[PDB]
RNA sequence: GCAGGGGAGAUACCAUGAUCACGAAGGUGGUUUUCCCAGGGCGAGGCUUAUCCAUUGCACUCCGGAUGUGCUGACCCCUGCGAUUUCCCCAAAUGUGGGAAACUCGACUGCAUAAUUUGUGGUAGUGGGGGACUGCGUUCGCGCUUUCCCCUG
RNA sequence: UUUUU
């Protein structure tokens, strides 16, 4: 497990967001990430490419298709780095 | 699959004998080749040497494409290395 | 972090989420191809046939002159032992005499150890009618191998069968029959051939 | 009849001629030469055709993975 | 393999063109087996925009497209191992 | 990998392959290229289709960003770490 | 090559979104470590408003952006 | 596999693994074999095979009656589908979790008793010091042996070291998953080294050079060589810490026709039950 | 729990034809009887048709090997 | 999961005191040497910017002293590294070292690793703007479409 | 030894 993915699975269970390679952007509780970068999110908040705005309650985005991810400050105070 | 081993003498057999013959005999014969790649350019020259990956190094290649009526540009080069991944097409001069 | 208290879980707080902002790019699967990839059919005038590098010129580096001066030495060791095959006579030879088929030979032994110890040791098997060691022709060293002719050669056989492998002056001693003369197409280790495997690789 | 895998399939067009389809719209229809575990072309004597007419003629080529989409037979 | 022959190309002027248009000129410090290229004071030209100076810069293998080498280079010796 | 680790926690901006530039302070890579960017500032040009300008920079902060190397192109220095010395 | 968490997406009606700006849905009755994955009762859902039902049908994990899960999980 | 769907072979985590996620339902099942219970119940798997057999149709179980145990017991083998499930357990001996699983999983069992691999192998187990037998391994695989062989260790990492040390001695050592087992079988690997936890044929010779903390372990280690037909030769490297099982080993030199040890027997630490 | 293989090997055994998309392309998609796949998701195909959005019509091409990369979504009929 | 701890040539010198009438070549194990050279030690010299002390100076061959951050860096040395345990030997004999191994950790390298989840492309690079030059709708700002010449990547 | 490939 390398060192960003040891952050990724440290930012899991508090709020991150993630934009997609499609254009969306999604904020919300990360419930799960693997290794593969694939993210599991609860209550989310979207926003597409146009700029509209949604609500989901369950949401898995594939680290294939995942372009960036934004962490919470305290991740920056990982004993690692 | 075919080789767990340590023994990778195969693929000298399959680079001898596949599409990679092709290849391999435009660096045995020192043929002229055309590969078009994924930029929308056809490289014209020589193939010095080559991998599995198709990553080839070229010697006084020259590069045509089409910009714009369309008006037909072309660029030399006299040593280059192409990438395996944006090359689509290879084709060697008949001759 | 995760089974964390919410006084530890208080300093984990995401910041403020990034504005709205329109994508860069577009979609790939709704992009605008002015001038899509095309094929190199009208791009074929890359070289005509008699004008065309010649096909050999490879080669490798620093490698390809020690093989040819491996080839040449490997080929001057081939003259010279081809030469020293025509003048090796063991038929022609004065320290070559008496009858090959019930001669004996003895290699492996001491350096220490002189005629009269082989001698010693060669009688019990039967009388020796002649004693020949093998010795240096310009140190004078002798080169532990000598040669008993017997009178009777169900002796030399007695010698050959029974004192192989016995130990003289503390070294173990090879006994063998005499080749030089009885088998036809021997060589000896200076021409190429001979016996034993002490030295194989 | 078997189900027929695209390895043996790819192997009886071997020497036969077919037409192999790529992603970027180029077609290619020649005899098949060879072909490799990653199911990579080989052509002889192929024809390069382009938005399904033919553009030309190249001879011997050779198709990548990545970038043959689909091939078929004749 | 061919990345052996391109990771003996240290303290070389090279020009390597991305896929996105974008050529950066200079002295290649570094190379990986991944085609990963680290080189010193180069010179970048993107598509649509101005060239730029830079003490350092590092570019993936999968962003990289072509690699110009110079006429000099010793292509028959770097070739044999 | 000793050219990756001299630059490690300066501020570096790196090159996405959508155009956009984050400029942060490198807190963490690995082998796919993964980087992790402390206070990032994420930069891009917009070309001006009304009239003949100035092109448009459009900045936002991201914080403790984690972008993939399948996204990234090409990354420079551009500032040096955050000394804690006067 | 880790699987994903689609446990509790098994057998349970959710929306997922295709690479070529689709969108699928339907009930997913497995997953794959490569996320393809098995729809049931599964609709078209094109760029026109109507949509069609193809009931089980196969969606590649390379095609797939995003799945939104309808049922709550 | 799963999606292809008779029967179903599993570990308990992976079965466990394979019920709480939704994987595999036990609707249609009506047949539970345990094999090795009492390795199940050593590993920690018995909570495992617990909430294994909590998954499994209450409905059909059997009354644990006089029926249970066989003309009604017929009668309901011939329901075909409207059967009551079965319960199969093996194991090497008779523990109380084994005992109490055989009270809770089955109605009324049955017990064949067969299936002894202390009593049908010659355990020539080295009563002399076991790091003495450890130099006398070396003299054991210079006096000849038949592949495959067997190399019992208490710890996986001592298993590689010794199958390191093997390799280094001029010898095809495999270390313990199927490519070293066919290697095994096929005549390329002559040893195999691994812990006291299979897949194996007969074995002419089996060396427990660190000895094991039970005698079921040794029983399972001497089961390796084959139940029938070659008996096979048991060398076991006795040391002073395994002295707790040496009474038990006494049994082991108690019960053995096919073996002939002075040193086991007569040992003052082997002398006594321990405890 | 229903698995994509299990599905394309009844889908191959019953020869239902199946209706697979482009992937990245969404105006041309591959109809036909699945006479054989692979490990790397490639179909042998006995009866191949491209079948294009614009023009409502389908051209046929027999049997068929298309690769794993550019399939994106399969259904039945 | 697996294997590993610099390679490629000449060695003329030494050992292997080579089983045939004085020899082998060559290989192997040491020494020396040439390339791919890799990680370091020694930091002379040079660049950059601040603090303190001194200098009112007549030059046209740069150049007052000390310290700090960031760098570059020749000559000279070693063939690998950080940790453990055993035997033998030189020995300034409990220290310093040399020759061997047993093998473990620091995710060091290659591997069915170019076939759907980052390291061999469906992220192509196909533009932007100024003058004349079309048509549709119009809130007269513009959305689409049809041309030539220029500046620019 | 006893999914998490």
């Amino acid at each position: 497990i390398g060192v960003p993915i040891k952050v990724l699975h440290e930012a899991e269970g508090h709020i991150v967001t993630c934009e997609t390679n499609t254009g969306e952007v999604y904020r919300g509780k990360l419930i799960e990430a693997e290794d593969n970068m694939n993210c599991q999110m609860s209550n989310i908040t979207v926003t597409y490419r146009d700029g509209r705005v949604a609500q989901l309650e369950q949401v898995y985005i594939r680290g294939s298709k995942i372009r960036f991810l934004i962490l919470p400050d305290m991740l920056k105070n990982a004993p690692m780095l | 699959e075919m080789t767990p081993e340590e023994l990778q003498k195969r693929e000298e057999e399959e680079f001898n004998t596949g599409p990679l013959s092709v290849l391999t005999q435009s660096v045995k014969n020192n043929t002229q080749v055309l590969i078009n790649c994924r930029n929308n350019k056809k490289l014209l020259g020589r193939v010095k040497a080559f991998d599995r990956h198709c990553n080839m190094v070229l010697e006084n290649v020259k590069e045509m494409w089409t910009e714009v009526k369309p008006v037909n540009k072309d660029r030399y080069i006299s040593k280059m290395f192409l990438r395996g991944d944006s090359v689509i097409v290879v084709l060697r001069n008949p001759l | 972090t995760q089974f964390l208290p919410p006084n530890l879980l208080a300093l984990f707080a995401p910041r403020d989420p990034i504005p709205y902002l329109p994508p860069l790019e577009k979609l790939p699967h709704e992009k605008h191809h002015n001038q899509p990839y095309c094929g190199i059919a009208p791009y074929i005038r890359e070289f005509e046939d008699p004008r065309d590098a010649p096909p050999p010129t490879r080669a490798e580096t620093r490698e390809e002159r020690m093989e040819r001066k491996r080839r040449e030495k490997i080929e001057r060791r081939q003259q010279e032992v081809e030469t020293e095959l025509k003048m090796w006579d063991p038929h022609n030879d004065p320290n070559a005499q008496g009858d090959a088929f019930k001669t004996l030979f003895v290699a492996r032994v001491n350096y220490d150890t002189t005629e009269s110890k082989l001698r010693r040791e060669f009688e019990v098997y039967g009388p020796i009618k002649r004693i020949h060691m093998v010795y240096s022709k310009r140190s004078g060293k002798p080169r532990g191998y000598a040669f008993i002719e017997y009178e009777h050669e169900r002796d030399m056989h007695s010698a050959y069968k029974h004192a192989d492998g016995k130990k003289i002056d503390g070294r173990r001693v090879l006994v063998d029959v005499e080749r030089g003369r009885t088998v036809k197409g021997w060589r000896p280790r200076r021409l190429g051939g001979g016996l034993g495997g002490t030295r194989r690789g | 009849s078997l189900p027929l895998n695209p390895k043996p399939f790819l192997n009886g067009l071997t020497g036969k001629p077919v037409m192999v389809k790529l992603k970027w719209g180029m077609e290619y229809k020649g005899y098949l030469v060879s072909v490799d575990g990653y199911m990579n072309m080989q052509l002889a004597n192929t024809e390069e055709y382009i938005d399904g007419a033919l553009s030309g003629h190249l001879g011997e080529v050779l198709i990548r993975c990545n970038n043959v989409l689909y091939i078929r037979g004749v | 393999k061919l990345v052996r022959f391109l990771m003996k190309l240290s303290h070389e002027t090279v020009t390597i063109e991305l896929k996105n248009g974008t050529q950066v000129h200079g002295t290649i410090t570094g190379v990986d087996v991944s085609m990963n290229t680290h080189l010193k004071a180069v010179k970048m030209t993107l598509k649509n925009r101005e060239p730029v100076q830079l003490e350092t810069l590092s570019i993936r293998g999968n962003n990289i497209r072509y690699f110009i080498l110079p006429d000099s280079l010793p292509l028959d010796t770097l070739l044999v191992d | 990998s000793s050219k990756m680790l001299q630059h490690i926690d300066y501020r570096m901006r790196c090159i996405l392959q959508d155009g956009r530039i984050f400029i942060g302070t490198f807190k963490a890579f690995d082998k796919h290229m993964n980087l992790i960017l402390c206070d990032c500032d994420e930069f891009r040009k917009i070309k001006p289709k009304n009239s003949k300008q100035a092109e448009r920079e459009e900045k936002r902060v991201l914080g403790l960003v984690l972008l993939r190397g399948e996204n990234l192109v090409s990354m420079t220095v551009e500032g040096p770490p955050p000394k804690d010395t006067g | 090559a880790h699987p994903p968490e689609l446990k509790k997406f098994m057998d349970k009606k959710l929306s997922l979104k295709l690479n070529g700006g689709r969108h699928v849905q339907g009930i997913l009755r497995g997953f794959d470590p490569f996320m393809n994955l098995v729809i049931d009762e599964c609709v078209e859902m094109a760029t026109s408003g109507q949509q069609n039902n193809i009931g089980m049908v196969v969606i590649r994990g390379n095609s797939i952006i995003m799945l939104e899960a309808l049922e709550r999980v | 596999r799963l999606r292809m769907g008779e029967i179903v072979i599993a570990t308990p985590g992976r079965l466990i693994d394979v019920l709480e996620n939704r994987y595999l339902v036990l609707s249609r099942c009506t047949y539970v074999v345990l094999d090795e219970a009492d390795r199940m119940i050593d590993m920690g798997f018995e909570p495992d095979v617990q909430k294994i057999l909590e998954h499994m149709p209450v409905s059909n179980q059997k009354p644990d009656t006089d029926e249970a145990e066989p003309e009604k017991m017929l009668a309901n083998f011939e329901s075909g589908k409207h059967k009551y499930r079965q319960t199969v357990m093996f194991t090497a001996t008779m523990p109380p979790a084994v005992e109490r699983l055989a009270r809770s999983y089955l109605r009324r069992p049955a017990v064949v008793y067969i299936g002894k691999p202390h009593e049908r192998v010659e355990q020539k187990v080295f009563l002399m010091s076991e790091s003495e037998k450890r130099k006398k391994l070396l003299a054991i695989l210079e006096q000849g042996f038949d592949p495959p062989i067997i190399i019992f260790v208490n710890q996986k990492k001592g298993c590689d070291v010794l199958a390191k040390s093997l390799e280094k001695m001029g010898y095809n050592a495999c270390t313990l998953r199927e490519f070293a087992l066919s290697n095994l079988k096929a005549g390329a690997k002559d040893i195999l080294v691994a812990t006291d936890v299979i897949d194996i044929q007969d074995v002419s010779m089996v060396v427990n050079y660190d000895m094991a903390k039970n005698i079921e372990d040794y029983i399972h280690r001497i089961g390796r060589t084959g139940r029938a037909g070659k008996s096979g030769v048991a060398i076991t490297f006795l040391t002073k810490e395994d002295s707790a099982v040496f009474y038990e080993l006494k049994q082991a030199i108690l019960e053995s026709p096919v073996s002939s040890p002075p040193e086991l027997a007569n040992h003052p630490d082997a002398q006594h039950k321990p405890g | 729990m229903v698995q994509p293989i299990n599905l394309i090997f009844r889908y191959l055994q019953n020869r239902s034809r199946i209706q697979v998309w482009l992937y990245e392309q969404v105006n041309m998609r591959i109809e036909g009887c699945i006479i054989g796949f692979d490990e790397y998701m490639n179909l042998v195909l006995d009866d191949a048709e491209e079948i294009h959005s614009k023009t409502k019509s389908r051209k046929q091409l027999g049997r068929i090997m298309l690769k794993g990369d550019n399939i994106t979504l399969l259904q039945s009929v």
